[PDB]
């Protein structure tokens, strides 16, 4: 067997692509579920995040399981399989662990520690999963252990990035006060901000955030009223778990124009996949979309990250990689080397049902096995072998 | 060409060498080649340190050579004129690429540099080689995967030679039979393989789906390769790409 | 002192072990030229080469050659000579015999070129001036017996026989400061080099076997016998009645 | 933990003067062995001792002491001071004296002893070894495998045909130190019609020689000589008559055991002069260690002594075989030499296969005292159990170390 890592990430694949993969935390066990169905699939996980979407696997043979995953992949997105084949993110193993660590330590930038609470996540929603194998949930949970030990012990996000975006510009509107709108609040109060719209499907979660910034005024606005404070304000920051857009060409072109005191054009920052702007609305003179793919812009700079990075995390990274492939192949040793009952019984009760024509047997038996039990410890079982 | 530019290469093996011959004209004009040491700035023009005189003449050549993978030696000669900068603001720019690559302090009066003319850049011995411009040699740069080139070589050579034997048969029109194959080198642009076969050892070039910038796209790249040999191989999807033909005899 | 061979025999020793040089041609408009070249040897250490390229009507030629010795120094020579076709065909058969038992190689005769040896240059390690060789004298020294095990035999002992070298160090040579650190670098007839790192800082001594040795065997047991009576002095139980070394030699 | 050591004096790295002192023939090889083992540091023991070696093979609790102790020995029973004996002193350890041992065996180290011989008394030295105790398991295994090295290395190979030994060389020189002719006008004569003498005759008689006169204490022995060669004519004479033998020859070949020699200067000195025909100088070409001819003969101005070191003389050998029938050995040999490494290593698991065999004992005896056909079921029970990691290969050992303490 082999561990695999299969994926679309946002170096590769556009958001308008990657937002059909998307996968929200509702049928990740149906997803994981039907994915061991497939002939060759002992064990799933599926992390989907508004960069990446990838799915961890446990497959007998690695071609027919990427073979399989793949066309799954396009059943449920309802992309061509060759198409999906292109924008491909491939790894085996090793590099796999490798891969999963880099990513919960948010070297793959844009996370950090962000990134980590979204595997948390995915190790506690795939609690009551079958289809959340040893192998692939082991892993994860070393990833959470990697995230957090790179995260503490270094330098070390999306809605930081999406404030920072207004260089290409108060008057704010945040729609959506999740968990990124809270962030995205946060950060319009790093950058000098103390007016915003936020408006969210409930005021329970809005009053509660209201309650933690007594710096910042909040004003509420229903969510079926986001038309009349789209055309209210000079920037829109989408951050809902629609599956559809919000807005579209026919919402955009009728609203009276932002003031003229900063431009005239609205801005539309859409923060979520799928998206909620719906690439369209862009048509329009007097507006702009922005989606997760350009924040990028923000600071392109590698030279102290790629250093930094390889010269400080690497090393913990590498070492919890080699620990947990110490981890892997020892923790399947340990309940299929314990077959040596089947042959210690076949020796204990032959023996004794030779001699009958029983406490003895099962003293000899049980002490003799007390040993080699309790304790290169995968020289210990495969001598045995 | 799915190959870097020979600058590109040149540059490459500049970054990864660091032992090389100085070839200059002694009196009588006799040739003559002596060990050096070098190291190369952001230009690529190497700084050497002689302990003996420049002569007069200050034509000479650097040659330097990258075995790879104990196969092919990728090679290049800058032909160039020697001489030792006057400025103390540049010989301190100079000994700073010294300790930063070797890690030593450097006797500041043996410091000499190689003003680079052109260079000769080859694939292998026996090769008439490519010559590069200075201005295109000074603008390349170093191939991304270089540091690591030699382990992915490895594992791979070691891990998945079923992948390379199938790569023979599905990416190249190998018209003749294969016995064994390895490979030699990976870079941005693809990998080489060696094909030893009855008839004739041979070099092949195939390409990237497209370029890659490090270890772990490069990993990824080729991971959908040979997962694309192993579709078309059992006849899945089918090989909407185009064949290899251009092969490399060697002895 | 020396206790090393001698320059010509290191050069002879170089030209058997190691099979790629660089060809040094004076090309067509007054350009010295440097190109890599794969060689083999004769009887005399007269090398013969497979090159590509077009020959060049002036025939002055040089080819240099460096054995890297436990990624730690690197002797060089470089033969100064003249290159040309062989002359008759027999000699090309000859030569491309040597080729053959060098490489296990096939290769076309028209790229078969041979150095008559002028002189040789004999270097330590890069940045030394060296010492010219006549040709005759190449000629007539002969390659180490050791050559072969040298660098193996230099890795086992730096592997296995630390507590041996760092020994060495204080009761064969006369140091004046405290060893920090010690590898063997290389190994050959009449004795062995030790690089000695120090707080002061680098330095190379040769400690000399007491008798030349042979083989395989001989040098092991040599280098056995050496240990012995160093720890045996150390642990006092035998006076020191022979001389120490004093002669270093300083390395950046 | 314990080393194999080969220490010892050989033809390469020592005089005949020396090495014939530190000599120790078959009688005394068990004693040697005793007073060895007697030492703190050394286990195990063993002598080999030819005309070309004296090498002493040790187990050894520490390298360093056991070689400085063996040194100390071999100092005490030659008369040698130490300090000689480290200037000639041949010394490795572990695989490197089974490679040396097997090389020796396999008659790579020539000159070889001739005929078997050197294989035969590797056969002899396990042979005396069988009785005594300090011929350790360390020790016997090397020599045993020695002998096996031996015989592959002499049938699946023709390093044997065109071998020089101690005998022909001997011979050749012989001849080499005459005048001119297909040289029968010499008067030969051998002194001992053992092995070696014999060898001697085989070569004589390989050179065109037709007659040899032969001394021996054993008629019968020159008998079977004489009718194994009938080509040749053997003139049979008795010990007691050595000198008028000598007297009528113009080389003389001596090749018995003696720990005195035969011939002084005061015996040869006197001896009519050897003929002009044939230089006018009579030859002693000795081939015993310790030496038949004394050291003193040489100053007899129309005699000449050459003893085994002056056999060097003729290294002189027509072969390509320099490394063709010796690479044909260097493959067995390092075949081997793993192969035994491979046993060595395996007599480590002993202690951990008793202790085993010891903690199951303690298990069934305790569980069958809380029992009371059922003390056959614990038998039967413990041993199929058993019969798996017993025949079974460190990983094991460091397995059940630490599963059982």
């Amino acid at each position: 067997s082999s561990i695999v890592v299969i994926g679309l990430s946002i170096h590769t694949a556009p958001v308008e692509m990657r937002e059909k993969l998307a996968i929200p935390e509702a049928e990740w066990p149906r997803a994981i579920a039907e994915l061991c169905g497939l002939n060759h699939i002992e064990e799933a996980a599926v992390l989907s995040t508004c960069n990446r979407m990838e799915i961890y696997v446990l497959a007998l043979s690695q071609h027919r399981g990427v073979k399989e995953v793949t066309e799954w992949m396009s059943k449920t997105s309802g992309i061509p399989v060759s198409e999906i084949c292109q924008h491909r993110f491939l790894l085996y193993n090793k590099d796999a662990t490798q891969h999963i660590f880099e990513v919960s330590a948010g070297l793959d930038s844009l996370g950090e520690g962000q990134i980590l609470a979204q595997v948390k996540q995915v190790v506690k929603v795939g609690q009551g999963v079958n289809g959340f194998g040893r192998n692939i949930s082991g892993l994860f949970k070393h990833a959470i252990t990697v995230g957090k030990r790179v995260r503490t012990e270094t330098n070390i996000s999306v809605s930081s990035a999406a404030v920072e975006l207004a260089l290409m510009k108060a008057r704010m509107c945040v729609i959506g006060a999740g968990k990124m709108g809270k962030l995205v609040i946060k950060h319009l109060m790093a950058k000098g901000c103390t007016k915003v719209v936020v408006v969210n499907r409930s005021e329970e979660r809005v009053s509660a955030i209201r309650e933690e910034m007594p710096g910042i005024e909040i004003i509420y606005r229903p969510l079926d009223e986001m038309l009349a404070c789209a055309s209210e304000a000079d920037v829109v920051f989408t951050s809902t778990a629609s599956e559809t857009p919000l807005f579209l060409k026919e919402h955009v072109e009728n609203l009276p124009q932002a003031s003229p005191e900063v431009g005239g054009l609205r801005h539309f920052v859409d923060i979520s996949v799928p998206r909620n702007v719906g690439s369209c609305v862009g048509e329009v003179e007097t507006a702009r979309v922005y989606n997760v793919d350009d924040l990028k812009e923000v600071v392109a700079a590698n030279k102290e990250d790629r250093m930094r990075k390889a010269m400080e995390a690497q090393t913990i990274i590498t070492e919890e990689s080699t620990q947990f492939e110490a981890w892997r192949d020892s923790l399947e040793t340990v309940p299929t080397i314990k077959k040596l009952r089947a042959y210690a019984e076949r020796i204990r009760v032959a023996e004794l049902e030779k001699c009958m024509s029983d406490d003895l047997s099962r003293g000899i038996v049980n002490r003799f096995l007390h040993g080699p039990m309790q304790h290169e410890t995968l020289e210990n079982m495969h001598a045995l072998n | 060409t799915h190959k870097p530019f020979p600058a590109e290469v040149s540059r490459s093996i500049m970054e990864l060498s660091s032992v090389g011959t100085l070839s200059t004209l002694t009196h009588d004009g006799w040739p003559l080649g002596v060990g050096v040491r070098f190291a190369v700035d952001k230009d690529g023009t190497p700084v050497l340190c002689l302990n003996r005189s420049v002569s007069p003449d200050k034509r000479s050549a650097l040659h330097v050579q990258l075995e790879q993978c104990g196969l092919r030696t990728p090679q290049c000669t800058i032909q160039g004129s020697i001489g030792r900068p006057g400025d103390d603001t540049v010989l301190k720019r100079l000994s700073a690429t010294w300790r930063e690559k070797f890690g030593e302090e450097v006797k500041e009066d043996s410091l000499y540099v190689v003003a680079v003319d052109r260079v000769l850049q080859m694939e292998d011995f026996m090769e008439d080689g490519i010559w590069v411009a200075s201005s295109d040699y000074k603008n390349a740069s170093p191939d991304p995967l270089r540091d690591i080139a030699e382990d992915i070589v490895n594992q791979i050579n070691a891990n998945n030679m079923e992948d390379i034997f199938r790569f023979c048969n599905v990416y190249v029109d190998l018209d003749f039979v294969v016995s064994e194959t390895k490979m030699i080198w990976m870079d941005r642009l693809g990998f080489d393989l060696r094909v030893w076969s009855p008839r004739g050892v041979y070099d092949v070039r195939i390409p990237f789906p497209m370029e890659v910038t490090d270890e772990k796209g490069a990993k990824s790249s080729f991971n959908g390769m040979s997962q694309l040999a192993w579709e078309v191989e059992k006849s899945y999807c089918p090989a909407d790409f185009n064949k290899v033909k251009l092969l490399k005899q060697v002895v």
